[PDB]
Formats: C-alpha cells, structure tokens, sequence
C-alpha cells in the first residue's frame, strides 16, 4: 500500500491481473472437484429407523444425530488432520453439506444396493444384497446364506479395527496431511520473501523511501518490485501445478466414488486387495475415505484335479466350477469356495470322445 | 589455560519479542563446545568481538579496556565499576602498561557462588554490551547449561578496536564467530534453548 | 466490472473487481520522553565570555539541539543561517556541533559571515565559503561595558598572515609593523598585537559590545549524536490509522494486549516475520497491531442483458467494518436474504449462492442438495421395477487445443 | 533501455509458454479420457458403474465437435417399480432352494 | 564455488532453497512411482524346478 511503489508496479502491465485470474481458475475447480466426488446422487437418500440390516452393523459409519452431522468414523477424520494481501476464500460446500452427501450416498448403499446409481433407488434387504455381491465375485449367494451369522461377525470386527487405526496414531492420514502441510509452506515462503532484499539498499519499502531521493530511491525499488513479483509468478506457477496434481487425485476419488460405492467393480485391486464386495464413503478435510469391503480367501487344500472326466467314451467338462479328487472320489466345486458336489449331466457338458484331451481322467457321471 | 564453553554464550540478537516459535538468525555468535581461554591481566585481540565471564562473588575485576594502542595516541574506551554502578569514558587515555585496583574524551557515560557473563561486540559506529548474573556450583570449569545474555547498552561512539584487557578468580575469554544459529523462544519471549547450525550433522 | 473485464457487455457471474482496504483515520507518531535538551545555556545564558583573539569553543554532542530555543528568542540582535532555513534545522542530525562564541563591538558583527573581510573575519575568527551553520548575536552593553571604560576584552590588531578557516591563534607576539627589528622587546613600528574596544556606557549602537555565538555543524562514520527534537502525536487505539513508533512505519489497528514483553524488547513478530506488536515509547503498555480490514470485491450480477442491477460481495469483511446480510464468506450487500433453498445459480461460499429471481431482485439463499428421500426398507421388501426406457446422454470432452508457434524474435525484437 | 524490454518481454513470453504447457497436460489428460470412452464404450460394451453416462451402458456414438468428441450414450434406465415381499430361499422337502 | 557470488546470492532468500526443494520433491516420487509398478507383488515367488 506504498502510493510510490503503486505507480511504478503500473509499468509491468497485465503481469498482476493474469496472476489473480490464475488463481481464480484454481480456487473454482477446487469446488469443481468436490462437487463431482460427492454430489453424484441425485436425491438426499436417509436410513430408516430400523437397524435390521441382516446381523450387519453401520452405526460407526451412519450420522451421528448427537454431533457436525458426521459419522462416528468421519469425526476421527475431522480430529486427525490438524494477511500481505494475501487471502483464503472458504469453499463452495461446508463439512456439514460434505457429510450430507456422505450420508446420502451411505444410505442409498446400505438400503438399495447398486440400483440408486442406475436410476430410482430400490429397495433390497441387506442380506440379499450381499447374496448379489457374492455372484458379483463367482461366489454361490448360498455360500453366504449358510454362513450369514460368521459374515456379518466378520465384517462387523472389521470395522471395529478401522476405529482402532485411526484412534491409536494419526499416521495413516498422510496424503491429506502432507496437502495441508505444502499449502501452508507455500504460502509461509511467499510471505517470507517479503522479507529479502533482491540486491536493494533495504527490503522495507518505506526505509528506502527515507534514505534516497526521488530517482534513486526508484531505482532501488524497482528491484523490490522485480523480486516481489518473481516471487509472485513462482508461487502461482507452484500452485498451477500442484493444482494438476490435485485434480488428477479428485478425478480417481470421483471414479472409485462411482465405480465402487455406486456399484461393484470387476477391476482387480481397483477397490481394495481381495474380490470387490462393495465400499462406503467417509469425508475427510480436504479428501475422502473409502472403506472398501471385500472377499479375501483364506484356508486352501490341495486336491488331484482333471481338465476333463471320461464317462461312456464321451468327455465331460463342468459348467460352472473345476473338478477335484479329495483322494479317491471325484467332484465339481465352485472354483472360489470348497463346496464339492458329485457329478452329473446337470454340473457338467460333453465335447466329444476322450482322445483329443490333454490329461482327462476316467470317472463316472451320475444322470438322475 | 582453556576450558570447554558447553551452551554458554548466546545473546538476545535484535529488540524483537518472538514467541513459542524457533527462530533461524546469522549473528557474531560464540561457538557451542568452543575451546576458550582461562585465566586467573595480559593484553588480548578483539577479533570480531568477546565473549567474557567470571566466577564473581568476590568484587576481584573492576572493568575493561578497549581500542588499538590503548595508550595516548588515539580514544579508548574504559568501563569500570565504582562500586555503586558502571562508569563508560573514552579519553586518549595514556594510562599504565600494568593496571591495578585494590583487592581529551569525546563521549561520558554512568549507568564462588555466582557467574557474570558479558558480550562485547561493535558494529559500523555502535559498541554494544550484552550480560547475565547466575549462580554456579563449580570453580573450575564454566557451568554446563543454557540462559541467554540480554543486552545492557548501545553506545553511539564510532571508535574502531582490534585489543582489549580486563581490570581487577577465575575467569574466561572466548571470541564471537558469524554463526548461524536457531533460537527457541518460549511463551514469555524468553530464548531457552539454541543450536548451533554448523556444530554437527544433526545440529545442520 | 465493465471496466474490469475491459468489455462493454457483461454475462452472468460473480467477478472480483476491486479490493476494499479500510483508510487510516489519521497518521501516527511516538517517540521516548524528549530529554537530553542541549546545554546552550553554557554559551546563550552564562556570565562569563571571551575575548575574540581567544573565543571559546563548546563542543556539542549526546544531545536534542532545539534551535527554536534560539530563533524563537526575539531577546536576540541579530540571527542568521547559511546552508540550513531556521524551520528546518529541527529535522536534521550531526556526527558533533561546535558553538563558538565571544566578545565584540556591533559594527564589527557585520564580519562573521562565510567568506567576508575585516579585523575579526582574518585575524580573530574566520569562517569558510562554504560554511553551514547558524550565527547568532544580542547586545551586551548590561554586562560587558563600564564606567571609564571594560579595558578587559582584546581583539587582533596585527598578524602576519590572514587566519585559515576555523584557525585558532591566542599568541601575544610581538609584531614589526615596518623596517624595524623587533629582537624581543616593544619599540617605534614593532607593536603589542591586541588592543580593547575599552567599552563605556558611553557607547553608541555601534560601539556597545554584543556576545556572540557561531554554531558549525558536521556529519561522519561515527552516527550522529546530535538530532532536532522528535515530535510525537496523541496516541488512538481500536480505530485503523496510520502509525510510527521510532522509526517502525505503519498502518493497522492497534489495541492494548496480553503480550509481556521482555524490558528491552521495542517490537513483536508473527512467524512470517510480520510484525504484529510494539511497546509505546511513552508509557510502556504492549499495544497489538493487526492489518487494517480488506478483502476482494465481486460483483454478483445477472447477464446485463437482462438486468443491470447487482449485489457486491466483500470477501471476508464484516458489514460493521464497510438489503444488508453478513455470510460466511463476507459482507453481501444488495441481495435480499431468503428463507427457502434452491439449486446453486451463482456460487457465493460457505454453502451460500445468488439469482435473480421474483417485480424481480438478486436474492441469497443457503444452497439444496437434493430432494429428501426416505428409501422403504424392510428386511423382506424389495421393489423390481416392471418397465424401463432407453435414455441417450449427451457428454462433451475437449480433445485438443489451438496449435500456437511463437517467433520469439519477431515478439521481443520486431 | 532495450535490456528492460527484453527483460519484460522474454518474461512476459516464459509467463505464456509455462501456462500453455500446464493447459496442454490437462487437455492430454481428457484426450486420454476420450480415448478410453471411444474403446470402452463405443468399440465395447462398459460395466463400469456411470463411466459411460447414468444408468445401465447399452452402446454409445461418436460424433466429432471442434476442438473435442462428443458421446451419444444409450442406457436402459428402470422405470416403473413395484414393491414385492422377498425371500432368500424357499424351504420345499426339507431341503432349501436358492434361485 | 565464489565466496563473493554466494553472498549476494542470499540476498534473495528462499528462491535457491525452494529450488533443491523442489528438485528433491520429484527425484523422491521416481522411487515412488517404481514401487508403485513392480511391488505389488507380495512374496518372491518361484517358479517349479
Ligand atoms: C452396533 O455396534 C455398536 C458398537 O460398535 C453397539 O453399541 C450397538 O449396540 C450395535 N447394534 C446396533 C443395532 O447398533
Ligand atoms: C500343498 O502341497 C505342497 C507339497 O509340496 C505343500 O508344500 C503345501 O504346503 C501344500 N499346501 C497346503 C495349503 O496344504
Ligand atoms: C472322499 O470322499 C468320500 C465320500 O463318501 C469319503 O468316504 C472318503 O473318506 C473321502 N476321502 C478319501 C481319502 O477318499
Ligand atoms: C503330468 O505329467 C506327468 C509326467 O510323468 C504325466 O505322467 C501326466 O500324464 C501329466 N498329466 C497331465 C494332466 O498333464
Ligand atoms: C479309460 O477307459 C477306456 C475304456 O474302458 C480304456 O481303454 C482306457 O485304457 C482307460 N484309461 C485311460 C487312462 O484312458
Ligand atoms: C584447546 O585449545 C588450545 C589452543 O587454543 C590447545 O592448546 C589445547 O590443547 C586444546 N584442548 C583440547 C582438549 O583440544
Ligand atoms: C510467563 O510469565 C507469567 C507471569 O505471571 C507466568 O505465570 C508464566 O508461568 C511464565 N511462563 C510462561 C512459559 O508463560
Ligand atoms: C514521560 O513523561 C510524562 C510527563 O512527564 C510522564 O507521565 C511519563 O511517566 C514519562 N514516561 C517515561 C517512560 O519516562
Ligand atoms: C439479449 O436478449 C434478447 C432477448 O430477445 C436476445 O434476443 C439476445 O440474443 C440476447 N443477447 C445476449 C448477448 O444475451
Ligand atoms: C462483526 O463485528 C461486530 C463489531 O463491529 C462484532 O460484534 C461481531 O461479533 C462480528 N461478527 C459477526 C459475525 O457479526
Ligand atoms: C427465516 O425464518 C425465521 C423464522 O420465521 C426467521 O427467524 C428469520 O429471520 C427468517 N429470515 C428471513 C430472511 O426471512
Ligand atoms: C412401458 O412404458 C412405456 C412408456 O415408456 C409405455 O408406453 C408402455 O405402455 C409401458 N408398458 C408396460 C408393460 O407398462
Ligand atoms: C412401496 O412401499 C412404500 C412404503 O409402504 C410406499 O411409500 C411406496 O409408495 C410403495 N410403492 C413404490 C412403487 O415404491
């Protein structure tokens, strides 16, 4: 706010305006980017009343009525990441809207499945829901049925352990950490180069303004202006690039947002390690937090097994699944889960006589 | 004689209040663990300015002297204390080869269990005194801690010195280096801890 | 917005026109309780003097030279000043000054001037060309003339050779005023050097003694002892003005604070160096500083083409620092607040967006998110839908971008 | 004299050359989407959940704009739901049926 | 390798730092990108005799 110096900065021309507006088009797209992360659902979709979600327990994720409006799990978030013309414009949606599209996009998740992405949401019980996820990963929906009590016991600790992590150390927050840490040190060295001279008599603008006369003193000046506005276009340039960065992370958030929350993803470790059973969103400052739930196997046998089996000369190939010997018997069992069955013309197809296979094995076929 | 420094030596470098902050700053500094002279007076070089401290409970050393001849041809500054407090001249002194107390001038000036530690540095025209009073446990050795060395007085003489000598038991020499230093300042703007940036791999 | 957007049609948007900066009220300056006043009662106002074959010499030093102390004084005969205005020798500062001062009759004041000719001027005092200082004189007849005649003060009557600038020479030699040989004894033209103006009551205007002063003023490497006396102004807290404390130039509000600076400390400093705290020179309170209120101002506004009214925003300004509504994101101004919620038109912050709406106006309204929807779950309900329609979406993606070449000669060196 | 024009000018050219290059890896960035939504979706059939517009991906059409692609994406959206009461599985003989 | 360059080099502050700093932000995030690619992999595995 030296008048002197104002009439010198005039002499560089569109250089300052083209810095705001560098800066306007990052501040914008930083709404751009969260609204598309989270506003994807159309309508505010709300949990019922009941809690009758199959054995399934969400209260740590759901709102909490007593806090924000934010989960228990979103509240941890919230804790654990923690004026020279230079300003902070606040963002388009507050935590409080950010944590309403959370909830909508849980809610519709947990009561309706994939189907509120597709169109009007549907209502399905969370148990057949999960039925549908399990033929999602070539997993037979009874399989969780006669396993429902342990399933939801399962998914119930892990959850559990996910409060756990983020109760004991805040060091799993890392990649939102480090972009409130490189903002606040970009923005503490701007404000230190107010402070260096580039070659003046003196960096305080009035000092030079007292010692020198009229031409002198804006000779001196002119170098202020010339480091300051160097310091301006590095900061800005640093900006535009991180910016970039940023919005290749909100892009991948928006596309794990619609391809796992909003559905189930076939994309291997795409969605956490293990086959993709579904995910939940969780807000957090300056990011977002998928719980990815998914299908991890975990106790195998080794078992004889055949490409074929030869009954009445005709080979025999299974539809669905792979054959198995526990030793000195013959079965068809899905290929993700031991659930052995004895074969026949209902779990199995003929090709043609024996001779063309490679390795096929002489076993009866039952036809009921 | 020489003795190991330990923390001894950092001063307040400029009249700013900084709080529960650490400040990073390039100043005439004594180095951390420096091999300092010991003494029980000769005359000394400035170098770029002193650090001097002694076991003073005893009223043994009375002042110093600073300039280049420290005898007639040019100003010199005395400091002396008269017992009630400091007296400051800086005549052409031309005052005895071998001084003692009993155990024209340009500018004028008036103001064991214990350690006096001062600064003495000049800089383009200003002579500049920095000190601190502690009680000690220990005769030999300086002792081994921290507490910063708050300034006294910044005198507008524009003399220029390369020598000085002490006027008067244990007591210490050791001289300022431009170091660059980092400054932990508490809730009361007090310095309570330093490193010394260029002592070791962990102090850098 | 026309103006800023550099075009005379204006589409609908929020655009940053301006920055708002709340102005000083009034300027500011403190320094410490004027002490130290020169002790030019030792030249101006003491008993004693000298004869002007031997003037004496004050030197000045470690001290605030009021000289409207001395102009001011109308007591004075006669006051001049070379190279320096009296009205601006207070703003000025000097490595020493030396008050020079004696005894001599009123025709004779007329000689200390830079550069002149005359008994005093060659052979008692002379002053140089280039001489800046002050020479000041008033009549003495009270103090310095008597009954028969004050034979006690002496002036040069004969030297060899003029004196140089600033020269001093007391020496009663004596001197051959012709062909004869003096060999250390007074006779016919080899003469006692001094003689007395003698000064009577008697005297006339002209013949009467005057005690004079000659002030001579020098800068060097060591820093100036000798200053003008410092100014200070009232002091005014919680308004925005414009302030210095010694030589800290600022502007900002100030406020009392709950800092407790150390005795010596004059300043406080924020992390980024800023300072944000100093102790007043006067009383020793620790006032804060904070920057006086600004922020970006945008211009909300439909398409001109269809309205010229608008709304401003003062991004981060509350309306007490400036229909009339303070958002989360600054003072609005121009816009009615409305109860409802509507999709976002124009985005303001903090869950707040504009439009111009219904007889119409720009109103401001919290943002909605979507319609409420209670999904009906039950653990044995599920909803299949019996019909579908096919939908086609339209979705655009940029692909490539204008291919530019620079001549980077021809743009900097046509 | 000349050295400030050259100075400004050559500074001035540097200011538009950075932001072009920034501009260009974010128009590299859609070129490469658009690539993917031309073999994803219109050489394919997609089941990635609304990469290929909202609703269940039929197939969808290129048609070329300036400076870009545009994507005509046909979906089957559901329409007309009616509620049902549901079960898991049906209990026959003793035994249990899954559909 | 000048004493005398490098003192008027500091006179404009953070520019050099930010530089090494920003040099050291890329050169770290090439070993990132590498693990990234090839140590998704949770064990050496082997192939049969
Ligand atoms: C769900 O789990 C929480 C503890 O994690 C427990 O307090 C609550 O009673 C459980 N059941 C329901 C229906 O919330
Ligand atoms: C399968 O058999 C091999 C035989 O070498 C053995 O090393 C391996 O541990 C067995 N795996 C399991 C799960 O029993
Ligand atoms: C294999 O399955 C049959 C099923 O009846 C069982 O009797 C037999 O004990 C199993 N084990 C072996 C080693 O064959
Ligand atoms: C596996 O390799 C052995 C090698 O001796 C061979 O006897 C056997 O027929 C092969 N079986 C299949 C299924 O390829
Ligand atoms: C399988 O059965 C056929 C007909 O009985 C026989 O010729 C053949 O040798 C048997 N064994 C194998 C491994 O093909
Ligand atoms: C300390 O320094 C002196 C020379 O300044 C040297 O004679 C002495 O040996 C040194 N002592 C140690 C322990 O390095
Ligand atoms: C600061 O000074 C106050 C004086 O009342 C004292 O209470 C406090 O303990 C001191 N120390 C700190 C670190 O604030
Ligand atoms: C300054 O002078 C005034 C008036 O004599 C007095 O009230 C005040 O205490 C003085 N302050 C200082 C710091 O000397
Ligand atoms: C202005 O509004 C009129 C309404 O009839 C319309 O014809 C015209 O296209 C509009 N032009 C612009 C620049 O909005
Ligand atoms: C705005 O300023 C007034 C004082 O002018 C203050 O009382 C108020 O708390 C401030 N904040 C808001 C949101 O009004
Ligand atoms: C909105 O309605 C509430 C309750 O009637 C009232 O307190 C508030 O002032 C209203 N605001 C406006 C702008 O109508
Ligand atoms: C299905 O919807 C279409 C309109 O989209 C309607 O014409 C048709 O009659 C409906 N058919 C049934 C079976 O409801
Ligand atoms: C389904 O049931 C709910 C609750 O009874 C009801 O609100 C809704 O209108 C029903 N029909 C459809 C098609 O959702």
């Amino acid at each position: 706010d030296s008048t002197e110096c104002s009439n010198l900065l005039l002499q560089y021309g569109s250089f300052c305006t083209q810095l705001n507006r560098a800066l306007t088009g990052i501040a914008v797209e930083q709404d751009k980017n969260t609204q598309e992360v989270f506003a994807q659902v159309k309508q505010i979709y709300k949990t019922p009343p009941i809690k009758d979600f199959g054995g399934f327990n969400f209260s740590q994720i759901l709102p909490d009525p007593s806090k924000s409006k934010r989960s228990f799990i979103e509240d941890l978030l919230f804790n654990k990441v923690t004026f020279n013309g230079l300003t902070v414009l606040p963002p388009l949606l507050t935590d409080e809207m950010i944590a309403q599209y959370t909830s909508a996009l849980l809610a519709g998740t947990i009561t309706s499945g994939w189907t509120f992405g597709a169109g009007a949401a549907l209502q399905i019980p969370f148990a057949m829901q999960m039925a549908y996820r399990f033929n999602g990963i070539g997993v037979t929906q009874n399989v969780l049925y006669e396993n429902q009590k342990l399933i939801a016991n399962q998914f119930n600790s892990a959850i559990g352990k996910i409060q756990d992590s983020l109760s004991s150390t805040a060091s799993a927050l890392g990649k939102l950490q480090d972009v409130v840490n490189q903002n606040a040190q970009a923005l503490n060295t701007l404000v230190k180069q107010l402070s260096s001279n580039f070659g003046a008599i003196s960096s305080v603008l009035n000092d030079i303004l007292s010692r020198l006369d009229k031409v002198e003193a804006e000779v001196q000046i002119d170098r202020l202006i010339t480091g300051r506005l160097q310091s301006l276009q590095t900061y800005v340039t640093q900006q535009l690039i991180r910016a970039a960065e940023i919005r290749a992370s909100a892009n991948l958030a928006a596309t794990k947002m619609s391809e796992c929350v909003l559905g189930q993803s076939k994309r291997v470790d795409f969605c956490g390690k293990g086959y993709h059973l579904m995910s939940f969103p969780q807000s957090a400052p300056h990011g977002v937090v998928f719980l990815h739930v998914t299908y991890v196997p975990a106790q195998e046998k080794n078992f004889t097994t055949a490409p074929a089996i030869c009954h009445d000369g005709k080979a025999h190939f299974p539809r669905e699944g792979v054959f198995v010997s526990n030793g000195t018997h013959w079965f068809v069992t899905q290929r993700n889960f031991y659930e052995p069955q004895i074969i026949t013309t209902d779990n199995t197809f003929v090709s043609g006589n024996c001779d063309v296979v490679i390795g096929i094995v002489n076993n009866t076929v039952y036809d009921p | 004689a020489y003795t190991n420094s330990f923390t001894r030596g950092v001063y307040y470098p400029d009249k700013v209040f900084r709080s529960s902050v650490l400040h990073s700053t390039q100043d005439l500094f004594l180095p951390f663990f420096s091999n300092v002279t010991w003494f029980h007076n000769p005359v000394l070089p400035f170098n770029d300015g002193v650090y001097f401290a002694s076991t003073e409970k005893s009223n043994i050393i009375r002042g110093w002297i600073f300039g280049t001849t420290l005898d007639s041809k040019t100003q010199s500054l005395l400091i002396v204390n008269n017992a009630t407090n400091v007296v400051i001249k800086v005549c052409e002194f031309q005052f005895c080869n071998d001084p003692f107390l009993g155990v024209n001038c340009t500018f004028e000036y008036v103001s064991f269990k214990n350690l006096r530690e001062f600064v003495f540095k000049n800089i383009d025209g200003y002579f500049k005194i920095y000190s601190k009073h502690t009680p000690i446990n220990l005769v030999r050795g300086l002792p081994q801690g921290f507490s910063a060395l708050e300034p006294l007085v910044d005198l507008p003489i524009g003399i220029n010195i390369t020598r000085f000598q002490t006027l008067l038991a244990a007591y210490y020499v050791g001289y300022l280096q431009p170091r660059t230093f980092l400054l932990k300042y508490n809730e009361n703007g007090t310095i309570t801890d330093a490193v010394d940036c260029a002592l070791d791999p962990l102090s850098e | 917005t026309k103006c800023t957007l550099k075009s005379f049609t204006v589409e609908k948007g929020i655009y940053q026109t301006s920055n708002f900066r709340v102005q000083p009220t009034e300027s500011i300056v403190r320094f410490p309780n004027i002490t130290n006043l020169c002790p030019f009662g030792e030249v101006f106002n003491a008993t004693r003097f000298a004869s002007v074959y031997a003037w004496n010499r004050k030197r000045i030093s470690n001290c605030v030279a009021d000289y409207s102390v001395l102009y001011n004084s109308a007591s004075f005969s006669t006051f001049k000043c070379y190279g320096v205005s009296p009205t601006k020798l207070n703003d000025l500062c000097f490595t020493n000054v030396y008050a020079d001062s004696f005894v001599i009759r009123g025709d004779e004041v007329r000689q200390i001037a830079p550069g002149q000719t005359g008994n005093i001027a060659d052979y008692n005092y002379k002053l140089p060309d280039d001489f800046t200082g002050c020479v000041i004189a008033w009549n003495s007849n009270n103090l310095d003339s008597k009954v028969g005649g004050n034979y006690n003060y002496l002036y040069r009557l004969f030297r060899k050779s003029n004196l140089k600038p600033f020269e001093r020479d007391i020496s009663t030699e004596i001197y051959q005023a012709g062909s004869t040989p003096c060999n250390g004894v007074k006779g016919f033209n080899c003469y006692f050097p001094l003689q007395s103006y003698g000064f009577q009551p008697t005297y006339g205007v002209g013949y009467q003694p005057y005690r004079v002063v000659v002030l001579s003023f020098e800068l060097l490497h060591a820093p100036a002892t000798v200053c003008g006396p410092k100014k200070s102004t009232n002091l005014v807290k919680n308004k925005c003005v414009n302030f210095n404390f010694n030589g800290l130039t600022g502007t900002g509000v100030l406020t009392e604070s709950n800092k407790k600076f150390l005795p010596f400390q004059q300043f406080g400093r924020d992390i980024a160096d800023t300072t944000d705290a100093v102790r007043d020179p006067q009383t020793l309170e620790i006032l804060d500083i904070t920057p006086c209120s600004f922020g970006g101002v945008s211009v909300i506004t439909p398409g001109t083409n269809t309205s010229n009214q608008v709304a401003v925003l003062y991004q981060g300004v509350n309306c007490t620092e400036v229909n009339v509504f303070q958002t989360r994101a600054g003072c609005l101004i121009g816009a009615e607040h409305v109860n409802n919620s509507y999709e976002c038109d124009i985005p303001i912050g903090a869950g707040i967006c504009a439009s111009y709406q219904t007889s119409q106006s720009i109103i401001a309204y919290t943002m909605s998110l979507g319609v409420e929807n209670s999904v009906a779950y039950s653990n044995n309900s599920i909803a299949i839908p019996t019909n579908f329609t096919i939908s086609v979406t339209t979705e655009i993606l940029p692909v490539s971008m204008t291919k530019t070449s620079v001549d980077c000669t021809m743009y900097i060196c046509g």
